């Protein structure tokens, strides 16, 4: 009724009473009820499946090492990693067939394929007085408001210099401070996604208003089960079930790791990992505990206790700090049945590893509310472990997975399927190598997959509409350029291409075109040359023994493979078709494409030139794609250093021949990483994807999977392919791009 | 298939977490509670109130043995589970996202 | 303003936009009455009424404003629409004019 | 100064050394500095060359 | 960073500087100075002037073990920092720079 | 910063003989004279 429904929500309990959250005091830390000052870091894990065991353990000293000076009994650590459902990345939009097409093959071939990625994220807070007992009878005394300001300065001025140690430690990793991001004209607040995405189940934009973070914070009702392991979050979206674990009982050789089966699975789950570090005094006194209890031998064993003699001299002297500690794993379903089967498989993996878990029953409230980063309380099971335990549990390990949505130019171009199993987002911008550097280096031996792998990343980054300009080499994407609207221009012997050298500030740009012209030379003719191109017995030569329209496409290509002789040739062409397109640079997107240095180091002064435009166009929509048929020989050029110095994301494919001289010293690889590559054998698909420091062996395949039957003979280049597949061009004669069914006639000798 | 792997290059942990704070086989905090129970039976009667202890500490001992601090899960789940209300009406335990509508 | 200085952790921007606001209130001639606003929609069928739900919420979080759903008082806040029915006014709250 | 002396305590604490700040000896550790000063050695300790 | 590096060449300082000179738990200039005050009240009563000994010398232990040598930091407080005159006027401790003016 | 200086500080045979065309151009003892061939500087710098 509604006088009953009155009386019936006035005995209702609120929601915020277990949400201990206020105003953003600065605009990376979040208040609290009770003071308890956070801040949220967004990590992108270091990469783990280079399984590389002994540098495993060295990037757990390091973290310890460098953890050590913030540890602090001040201090805590909640660690989430939640694994979810990607919903960003929306279906691409197309309009040339061939390569809408290939997109529909392509989302097809991923029916059964799991995209879930997991992202990492850390909190950090800054209690103020971790006593025992005091912190009690402090709490009921009020305070001067100038003091508590005085409070608020030093706690700030502390937590601001452990972010900083923080960001300073982990280079290697992700290292990305969650703050506040404006849209709209009003403020949001980017860390209070995540703590809605831990308490709501989904990710809600959080807009920050006068009132307190705890009110508004919870726009889903949680119903908790009684007599239960598992709770309903009820949603406009829909309702979601949730599932908790914790574990019970741990081993002593926390080798690092230990927790990484998760990581790869079938089920979205949320990963907590609270260290609320413990005073020298409490952590002496809990292992003099142990200490005595084993002393109460009764020759029980003679080996624990050398095992346990180490432990005072090095928790005096080593960089490590007691803790408490609890997991608990929340596993996200849809149905009753499906959550349970999620925890049993769970419970499963964790009783792989040495520990023990135990499923979390009359405690579901509260562990659930312990995975909120301010609830010290909540607790349900802390246990003392030891620092570099809580290392071993939480290695910040992860599978490489780029930004699906949010990147540069929008979405990630591609989705990779990886050896390990979670996918990958492939996109060229990467953090290191400001406007984010969108370089690649294809380099590879002699593997037609370079073709293959090149004409599929052009044809799927059509989605954005962006201006191509290509060198090829062989006739290998003459077809895959016809595919979509382009023209080939291919510059075969015997007839001079479209173009004449001549071009129509162009006195300016047609002077360097005069001094490349001049070859068989230097000095006399610096500039009674140029009086003639105001408006040389070789020069004249030369121009009778040579033996265009741009703007109206969007992907063109050169059939620059005649050009491996005489640079004198190379370098006019090559000065020639890089100052046309450099009018198309600064009008949209653009993606230079090539597929050999040697050409380029043929020209001597594309270095002197590309040092600044490489900047120049790449602050205004500009992108290097880089190739390499002989890496080997690649990095001997002079420019080669600055190439491999510019890349952003190199992309290494089979060489058998491999050099672990050069992957070393250049195209910077770990030894295991080089292990690794050459561990590819000779036309395997799989090619490791460096892309920031970050690498994981992505494989793309095309097979049958329950198609592509046109696609794959279009993206491969075949001289005898080129050639016939020309005459059909010739034969038809259509700008219609469509025209690709009446060369599927012609297909029948071949595909015969 | 996990970056876990078998070697002896460990960091023991010592197996304190087994070995938490306890004075008689019990935490104080619990005896505490038992205590108070002591002397509530005291309350009515003090001839069998002294007597009361020793069974329900062994028990709390025992108990303890098998599965350490258990007794902070029962106060974590009388606290919350318990003291909530309209568990039936909602079918389970239920907290309004909204704030009191009166809140006055 | 005396509840927003008792508190843990003092909030200097809160604080001073409130005392901005007291200081405006006699200045800035405005005057101050309980507000409350509901969003009543119409599905044929519940599922389309939650889908509608769910786009009304997302329309108006592109915007700075955070729809909080009704579960339950569905019944009061309905009966607040009618004019003069201020007792069955869900959560009014004093808003400038 | 203060938030320099938490700085180097921190720095201090990174190595095993574990170190407290002085007071009620403030004077007396600051006239341990000139070279001559036996008398005002706030903390001495023995150590191996 | 630091040229400081986790290496087991290491030369031990044996940890000689907590076994500082003591007779009974504590030094013996402080514990002179307990004599001293049981002297002093011995003037004033015998009867309980041997027995203010032993309270005052626990509590010199238990300090001195906690924080050895701390009597030295109080004789130095006491000594420079207590005796020095016109701690007020100056809002602290203050050394004039310049010689008595008189100095006759 | 440093715009102009990077070029001048370097070492390019092209730089070098273009440069000395400018200087020949210019002639002026006024070793001020920079901001002349900071026009020519347009071709390298464009």
């Amino acid at each position: 009724g509604a006088i009953e429904s009155r009386k019936l929500l006035a005995s209702e309990t609120p929601v915020g009473q277990f949400i201990p959250y206020s105003h953003h005091v600065t605009d990376t830390i979040i208040s609290t009820k009770n003071a308890e000052y956070l801040s949220v870091w967004k990590i992108d894990g270091r990469s783990h499946q280079s399984a590389s065991e002994a540098d495993v353990f060295q990037w757990i000293r390091e973290l310890n090492n460098t953890l050590r000076g913030i540890s602090s009994a001040n201090l805590s650590l909640w660690t989430h990693i939640v694994r979810r459902r990607v919903y960003e990345y929306p279906d691409a939009e197309f309009d040339n067939v061939f390569c809408r097409q290939l997109d529909e093959k392509y989302r097809e071939s991923f029916t059964g394929y799991n995209l879930m990625v997991n992202d990492l994220y850390l909190t950090v807070v800054y209690r103020p007085v971790s006593d025992k007992v005091l912190s009690f009878f402090a709490k009921r005394e009020r305070e001067t408001p100038d003091q508590k300001k005085h409070r608020q300065e030093s706690c700030i001025k502390a937590l601001e210099d452990i972010n900083r140690t923080l960001g300073q430690s982990f280079k290697r990793y992700g290292a990305e401070l969650l703050s506040v991001y404006e849209k709209g004209g009003h403020a949001f607040s980017a860390p209070l996604e995540f703590l809605a995405r831990l308490v709501n189940g989904e990710h809600i934009p959080m807009p920050i208003c006068r009132d307190r973070f705890s009110d508004y914070m919870a726009v889903n009702r949680p119903m908790f089960s009684k007599w239960g392991e598992v709770g309903e979050l009820r949603s406009l979206t829909g309702l979601r079930r949730f599932g908790m674990l914790e574990i019970r009982e741990y081993d002593d050789a926390t080798e690092p790791g230990q927790l990484n089966v998760l990581l790869e699975s079938d089920y979205e789950f949320v990963l907590t990992h609270s260290f609320s570090v413990l005073s020298r005094p409490a952590a002496k006194e809990y292992l003099q505990r142990h200490q005595k209890n084993l002393i109460d031998a009764r020759d029980v064993a003679t080996d624990q206790i050398e095992e346990i003699d180490e432990a005072l001299n090095q928790l005096i002297s080593g960089h490590f700090v007691m803790g408490e500690h609890h997991c608990t794993l929340t596993v996200y379903g849809e149905t009753v049945q499906q959550v349970r089967d999620n925890l049993a498989h769970a419970s499963a993996a964790m009783l792989d590893v040495a520990v023990l878990p135990k499923p979390v029953d009359l405690a579901l409230e509260a562990g659930y509310w312990a995975q909120l980063p301010a609830n010290w309380q909540w607790r349900p099971r802390p246990a003392p472990i030891t620092s570099l335990n809580f290392l071993s549990f939480s290695p910040f390990h992860n599978f490489m997975s780029g930004k699906p949505t949010g990147n540069p130019w929008g979405p990630a171009v591609t989705i990779l399927k990886t050896v390990s199993g979670t996918p990958l987002y492939f996109n060229f911008h990467a953090s290191k190598e400001k406007r984010l550097l969108g370089n690649t280096m294809l380099i590879g031996q002699s593997s037609s997959g370079k073709t293959v792998l090149l004409g599929f990343l052009l044809a799927q980054a059509q989605k954005f509409k962006p201006t191509i300009v290509a060198f090829d080499k062989d006739r290998g994407m003459e077809i895959s350029i016809r595919a979509m609207g382009g023209r080939y221009l291919p510059l075969k012997t015997g007839e001079p291409s479209g173009f004449n050298p001549f071009q129509l500030h162009a006195n300016l740009i047609f002077l360097k075109q005069f001094v490349k012209k001049l070859a068989a030379a230097e000095e006399e003719i610096d500039q009674a040359i140029t009086a003639m191109m105001s408006d040389p017995t070789v020069h004249a030569r030369l121009v009778k023994w040579c033996e265009l329209d741009l703007s109206t496409h969007q992907i063109y290509g050169f059939d620059i493979t005649e050009f491996l002789d005489n640079p004198e040739a190379r370098t006019p062409v090559m000065m020639y078709l890089l100052y046309r397109t450099e009018s198309m640079i600064d009008g949209r997107r653009f993606m230079y494409v090539f597929d050999e240095f040697w050409k380029p180091l043929q020209d001597e002064y594309f270095e002197d030139l590309a040092k600044n435009k490489q900047k120049t166009i790449r602050k205004q929509n500009g992108i290097f794609v880089f190739a390499t048929q002989e890496p080997s020989d690649a990095l001997e050029s002079n420019i080669a250093k600055t190439l491999i110095q510019q890349c952003a994301t190199y992309i290494f494919l089979a060489n058998p021949k491999a050099d672990y001289e050069d992957y070393t010293q250049g195209f910077k690889l770990t030894d295991s990483e080089f292990e690794l590559v050459r561990g590819l054998g000779e036309f395997s698909r799989r090619f490791l994807i460096k892309q920031g420091d970050q690498s994981a062996l992505a494989e793309m395949n095309l097979g049958k999977f329950r198609d592509f039957d046109d696609e794959l003979l279009v993206l491969s280049g075949t001289p005898d392919n080129a050639e016939i597949a020309e005459s059909i061009i010739a034969e038809v004669g259509d700008d219609p791009a469509v025209w690709l069914p009446i060369f599927l006639d012609r297909v029948k000798a071949e595909r015969s | 298939m996990k970056p876990p792997q078998q070697q002896h290059e460990a960091f023991p942990l010592f197996k304190g977490a087994t070995r938490l704070p306890t004075i008689w086989g019990v935490p104080m905090i619990p005896l505490m509670a038992m205590v108070m129970g002591v002397a509530v039976i005291a309350l009515t009667v003090s001839i069998w109130w002294w007597a009361l202890v020793p069974p329900l500490w062994f028990i709390m001992a025992q108990i303890t043995k098998n599965d350490d601090k258990a007794f902070r899960i029962w106060w974590l789940w009388i606290d919350t589970k318990f003291r909530n209300r309209n568990k039936g009406f909602w079918g389970a335990s239920s907290y309004s996202p909204a704030n009191y509508r009166k809140r006055r």
